[PDB]
């Protein structure tokens, strides 16, 4: 079980650790976060309590290193940064848990729902995502713009994104124009999986992470992202059948998981609509489409 | 974006664009089978692609073997559209392509969007005008060509058969939409009209008759009477 120290916490800022979050006074003695489940990713977040704007934080993976919190003041944001000396990352924690200044990643032992939302996610292809190469851990915040979104200013404050258009070549064969546009099954499976993401689990991995900096950090591409994703699979009559029920899973979950009153802005009344009554995979949500109707039936 | 009565003017400007209308690129006669059951039979139809400006014509001749052995004809058809345009903007000369390509109804973006996916160069538009152009099968040269026809077929007609020579694009389009409103909401007034005074001919090459000046105004203002009166014999007013 991992640990983030944080040195201190100079300013009033809701602290987020996956779906878990906790409010820190300003100057309150919190050093940090314990308990913190091995073997999954993890995103710690952050709203400052004077400026609502901007939700940020930083994707990172316990086992690529020892990672801590300490709050710029200059640049004005708690930055993470790693701890070389490893009898340090030791030594500072052990005094800061014997001072019980650390509150506990509280995992119901039940729960499986980060593992869930978190199933095919995957460091190595965060950080190709989000390029700042110097850090094993990655930034992303509330503003920040994807590849596709510049296409339509900075580049590498973006979130590179795996680029999907449905009016594009890439989605239509030259001679298949209506085939292909409405069944997008050759770009799913050929463009796509075969192609670009090699395989299901790389392409889940990124609709999962896109999913989740919606949620946490309200990004607006990456929920544009997400339901990309969802879309295309939904508008291909031919899925493996093994991807429609990981699918309808992941989904489920993500659901399951947004918060109640999030539902305006970050769910699509129309790609909803058409993945859940209209595609291919009408059928084949099952239980996405039972917590959609009994959860948020208003959109449908 | 769309095109409507503020930006009406810019039909006539330099910039070479094309009206699509597929109204009548699908189209069945309904029946009764010998079971009693409701059966279509389609028959030849047409894409009519339309310069504004020069009156060209690109008629298209949709023949039914197109759609033996297809199903969701109504949906085919705005992709068989779509495919006949993008073919024949290809066969153009680069300095004969379209800068833009209005449809008349919003349904044909999508299916021309992608079959033109090749010319991003091309703005496809829609419009809020309610232009008639599905009148077209009414000019009776037209529905003859596309009748008769055995095979695909594009035939080129000047629509406004040799106007140009006497009035502006503007009003050439005015005239012709007048007409095809007029041969729309009445056609057989429409046509009473067009052709009671036999002394006034349609030369074998144009598809209207040759009417002087003044004999189209008088012309001009019959068709606005029947489109007012059909107005009222429908509203009663
Ligand atoms: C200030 N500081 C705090 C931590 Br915790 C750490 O591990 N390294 C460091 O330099």
């Amino acid at each position: 079980m991992n640990t983030v120290p944080f040195t201190s916490a100079p300013i009033e800022v809701t602290i987020g650790i996956d779906q878990y979050s906790f409010n820190v006074k300003e100057n309150q003695p919190f050093h940090g976060i314990k308990d913190i489940p091995i073997g999954h990713v993890h995103v710690i977040h952050f709203q400052h309590a004077d400026n609502s704007s901007m939700r940020y934080g930083y994707w990172f993976d316990c086992r690529m290193g020892n990672f801590y919190i300490q709050y710029d003041p200059k640049d004005g944001l708690y930055k993470m940064m790693e701890e070389r000396d490893g009898a340090k990352f030791e030594n500072i924690v052990h005094n800061f848990k014997e001072r019980q200044m650390m509150v506990s990643y509280p995992k119901i032992d039940e729960d499986d729902t980060w593992y869930n939302l978190t199933e095919f996610v995957q460091m190595d292809k965060i950080r190709k995502i989000v390029r700042k190469d110097e850090n094993q851990f990655s930034y992303v915040d509330s503003s920040m713009t994807t590849v596709q979104e510049n296409e339509l200013s900075d580049p590498a404050h973006s979130l590179n994104y795996t680029v999907i258009n449905f009016k594009s070549r890439e989605a239509i064969r030259p001679g298949h124009e209506m085939e292909d546009f409405l069944d997008k099954s050759y770009y799913l499976n050929t463009v796509m999986l075969q192609g670009i993401f090699k395989n299901s689990s790389n392409y889940f991995g990124e609709l999962q992470f896109a999913f989740l900096n919606a949620m946490f950090f309200g990004n607006y591409g990456s929920s544009l992202q997400w339901h990309a994703m969802i879309e295309l699979i939904c508008s291909s009559a031919t899925v493996p059948k093994h991807m429609l029920d990981k699918l309808d899973e992941i989904l489920y979950y993500q659901i399951k998981t947004l918060p109640e009153q999030y539902s305006d802005i970050l769910l699509n009344e129309r790609v909803w609509n058409i993945c859940l009554y209209s595609s291919f995979q009408k059928n084949s949500l099952h239980n996405t489409e039972k917590i959609m109707e009994n959860k948020y039936p208003e959109l449908l | 974006g769309a095109m409507n009565s503020s930006n009406y003017a810019e039909l006539f400007n330099n910039d070479i664009k094309l009206f699509v209308d597929d109204t009548n690129v699908y189209r069945v006669t309904v029946h009764k089978t010998f079971e009693g059951n409701v059966a279509t039979k389609a028959i030849n139809g047409c894409i009519f692609t339309l310069n504004p400006k020069t009156g060209h014509l690109f008629l298209k001749i949709i023949h039914t073997s197109v759609w033996a052995g297809q199903k969701r004809l109504s949906q085919l058809a705005k992709w068989k559209t779509a495919e006949e345009v993008s073919a024949l903007v290809r066969s153009l000369p680069k300095e004969e392509q379209p800068k833009q390509i209005i449809v008349t109804r919003k349904a044909m973006l999508d299916p021309l969007e992608v079959h033109m996916l090749d010319f991003p160069n091309i703005a496809i538009r829609p419009t809020e005008l309610r232009l008639p152009f599905s009148a077209a099968m009414s000019i009776d040269k037209l529905s003859d060509v596309v009748m008769k026809a055995t095979e695909p077929q594009m035939v080129l007609f000047n629509i406004y058969d040799d106007w140009l020579d006497r009035i502006s694009s503007y009003t050439a389009f005015s005239r012709l939409t007048l007409l095809l409103r007029a041969l729309k909401t009445n056609e057989e007034s429409a046509k009473m009209i067009l052709l009671s005074d036999p002394t006034i001919t349609i030369k074998s090459y144009h598809l209207w008759p040759s009417f002087t000046d003044e004999q189209w105004i008088t012309i001009e203002s019959q068709m606005r009477d029947l489109i007012l009166t059909e107005y009222g014999r429908k509203y009663n007013v």
